[PDB]
C-alpha cells in the first residue's frame, strides 16, 4: 500500500481534491492501494504528522494558482518542503489548482500579475508548452509562469534524488497521482541500474 | 590440448574469485541484503558451482578417458545441469527487472522474499529435470563395457538441438532481449521527461548484457545445430570446439561484472574489501 502526504494552503482546494477522490484517505486505483494524509498550510498540524511516517512514497502539494498574493506564501512553503531534512529525498506531485478561476481572473484584467511578480513582464510562454484548443495565449502564459515559479525552486537544489511533477487542475486526479507514483518508483529502479 | 586445459582452468579460478567476491559483498554490506539481490546471489552461487564442479568435469570429458557409458553420461549431464542453472538464474534477474519496470507499484507486494525463493528453486528444479533427461534413456549408450568418455558420444545431438538449445538458450535469449528492450524504452521515456548522449549510454549498457550472453552461448550451440543438421559435413575442428566450449564458460566470469559491477553499492563495497585486506598485511 502506497503512502501519500497531502499538503497546501487554506482555500487551496486541497480538501476538494480529497473529496472528489472519495484527514486520512485510502483510495483504490488499478488495484493498487493508496493511503493519503492531510497535514498542511504551514499554520499548524504539519510538523507533528510530518515527522511521523517516513516511508511516504510521495508528497502531493496543492496550490491555488488564482490567488496571486498567497502564491508567494505557497512558494515559501514549497521551498521549505523542498529543502526539509526529513523530506530531502521525497518527490513532490504538484497540483496547480483552480485553473478555471485563474482563466476568469486573467481574462477579466483587473489584477495584473506583474504587480505581484514584476519579472513576469520579461517572461514569454515556453516553446515546449502545449496549450489546449481554445486557450487564450494570455491565460496560457500566466499559467505556465506560475508553474515555472514553482519549478525554479525544484531545480535550485538540483541533486536529482527527487523531482517535482506539475499538473494543471480545474476530472481525473487519481490517475495523475497514480501515474506520478508509478514514474517515481520506476525511476528509482532505473536509477538502481544506473540506466538514468 | 594443453592450451584448452589451462585456459579452461584460468576461467574456473576467475569464476570462483569474482563470484565469491560478489557473494562476500552481500554478506558484509547491509544495504545489499534485500530481495532483489537474492537473484544476484543465486546467479553468483551457480557460477561458483560452474567454476568448482562443472569446468573440472568438462575437462575430463575432453580427454576421452575410459569409463562406463552411463558413468560418462552422468558427468556430461552434471555439466549441463550446472550451466543451465547459471542461465536460468540469469533469466530470473531479467524477469525481476521486468516486473520492476512494468508493474512498479505492486513490485514489493508481488516480489516477496519467500516467493523469490520459489522462483530460485524452480530455476534449479528445471535445471535438474532438463540436464538429467538423457539419464532417463534419451542417450547414445578400455576394458569390455567401457568407452572413450566424450560429450558428443554419450549426449545425443537431437536432445541438444531440439530440447536443450531451444529451452535453455534460445528461449531465454529471446525473453531477455524482449525484456531488456522494454526496460530501455521505459528509460528513454523518463529521460525525455527530464541529452541523447544519456539515451545512447543506456542503450549501450543493455546491448552489452544481451550481446555478451549471445556472444558466450550461441557459438557452441550454433555449431551443435550445424553438426546435427549436416551429418555429411566434416565435423567442426577440435580447436573450434575448445574455443566455443571455453566461450560458453566465460559467461560465468563476465556475469559477476556486468550484473554486480553495474551497482554503485557493489562497486564501493569492493573497494572497502580489497583496501581493508591490504591495510591488514601492512600494519
Ligand atoms: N472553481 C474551483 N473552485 C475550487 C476548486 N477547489 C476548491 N475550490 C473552492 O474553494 C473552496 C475551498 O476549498 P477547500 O477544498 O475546502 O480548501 P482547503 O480546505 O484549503 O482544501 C470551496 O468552497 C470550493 O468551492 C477548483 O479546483 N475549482
Ligand atoms: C545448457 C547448455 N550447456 C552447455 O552448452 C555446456 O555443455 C557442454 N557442451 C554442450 N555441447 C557440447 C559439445 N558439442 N561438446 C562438448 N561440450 C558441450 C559445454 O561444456 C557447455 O558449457
Ligand atoms: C504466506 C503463506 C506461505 C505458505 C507456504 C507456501 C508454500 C510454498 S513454500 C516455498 O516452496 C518452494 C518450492 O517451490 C521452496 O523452494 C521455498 O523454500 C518455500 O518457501
Ligand atoms: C563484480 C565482478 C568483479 C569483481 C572484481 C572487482 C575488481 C574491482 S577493484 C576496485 O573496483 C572499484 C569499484 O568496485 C573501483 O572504483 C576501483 O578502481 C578498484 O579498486
Amino acid at each position: 500500500t502506497h503512502r501519500l502526504l497531502l499538503l497546501g494552503a487554506d482555500n487551496s482546494g486541497k480538501s476538494t481534491i480529497v473529496k472528489q477522490m472519495r484527514f486520512e484517505t485510502k483510495f483504490q486505483v488499478d488495484k493498487v492501494n493508496f493511503h493519503m494524509f492531510d497535514v498542511g498550510g504551514q499554520r499548524d498540524e504539519r510538523r507533528k504528522w510530518i515527522q511521523c511516517f517516513n516511508d511516504v512514497t510521495a508528497i502531493i502539494f496543492v496550490v491555488d494558482s488564482s490567488d496571486y498574493n498567497r502564491l508567494q506564501e505557497a512558494l515559501n512553503d514549497f521551498k521549505s518542503i523542498w529543502n526539509n531534512r526529513w523530506l530531502r529525498t521525497i518527490s513532490v506531485i504538484l497540483f496547480l489548482n483552480k485553473q478555471d478561476l485563474l482563466a476568469e481572473k486573467v481574462l477579466a484584467g483587473k489584477s495584473k500579475i506583474e504587480d505581484y511578480f514584476p519579472e513576469f513582464a520579461r517572461y514569454t510562454t515556453p516553446e515546449d508548452a502545449t496549450p489546449e484548443p481554445g486557450e487564450d495565449p494570455r491565460v496560457t502564459r500566466a499559467k505556465y509562469f506560475i508553474r515555472d515559479e514553482f519549478l525554479r525552486i525544484s531545480t535550485a537544489s538540483g541533486d536529482g534524488r527527487h523531482y517535482c511533477y506539475p499538473h494543471f487542475t480545474c476530472t481525473e486526479n487519481a490517475r495523475r497521482i497514480f501515474n506520478d507514483c508509478r514514474d517515481i518508483i520506476q525511476r528509482m529502479h532505473l536509477r538502481q541500474y544506473e540506466l538514468l | 590440448s594443453s592450451v584448452y586445459i589451462t585456459v579452461e582452468l584460468a576461467i574456473a579460478v576467475l569464476a570462483i574469485l569474482g563470484n565469491v567476491l560478489v557473494c562476500w559483498a552481500v554478506w558484509l554490506n547491509s544495504n545489499l541484503q534485500n530481495v532483489t539481490n537474492y537473484f544476484v546471489v543465486s546467479l553468483a552461487a551457480a557460477d561458483i558451482a560452474v567454476g568448482v564442479l562443472a569446468i573440472p568435469f568438462a575437462i575430463t570429458i575432453s580427454t576421452g578417458f575410459c569409463a562406463a557409458c552411463h558413468g560418462c553420461l552422468f558427468i556430461a549431464c552434471f555439466v549441463l545441469v550446472l550451466t543451465q542453472s547459471s542461465i536460468f538464474s540469469l533469466l530470473a534477474i531479467a524477469i525481476d527487472r521486468y516486473i520492476a519496470i512494468r508493474i512498479p507499484l505492486r513490485y514489493n507486494g508481488l516480489v516477496t522474499g519467500t516467493r523469490a525463493k520459489g522462483i530460485i528453486a524452480i530455476c534449479w528444479v528445471l535445471s535438474f529435470a532438463i540436464g538429467l533427461t538423457p539419464m532417463l534413456g534419451w542417450n547414445n549408450c578400455c576394458g569390455e563395457g567401457q568407452v572413450a568418455c566424450l560429450f558428443e558420444d554419450v549426449v545425443p545431438m537431437n536432445y541438444m538441438v531440439y530440447f536443450n538449445f531451444f529451452a535453455c538458450v534460445l528461449v531465454p535469449l529471446l525473453l531477455m532481449l524482449g525484456v531488456y528492450l522494454r526496460i530501455f524504452l521505459a528509460a528513454r521515456r523518463q529521460l525525455k521527461q527530464m541529452t541523447l548522449q544519456k539515451e545512447v549510454h543506456a542503450a549501450k549498457s543493455l546491448a552489452i548484457i544481451v550481446g555478451l550472453f549471445a556472444l558466450c552461448w550461441l557459438p557452441l550451440h550454433i555449431i551443435n545445430c550445424f553438426t546435427f543438421f549436416c551429418p555429411d559435413c566434416s565435423h567442426a575442428p577440435l580447436w573450434l570446439m575448445y574455443l566455443a566450449i571455453v566461450l560458453s564458460h566465460t559467461n560465468s566470469v563476465v556475469n559477476p561484472f556486468i550484473y554486480a559491477y553495474r551497482i554503485r553499492e557493489f562497486r564501493q563495497t569492493f573497494r572497502k574489501i580489497i583496501r581493508s585486506h591490504v591495510l591488514e598485511n601492512l600494519y
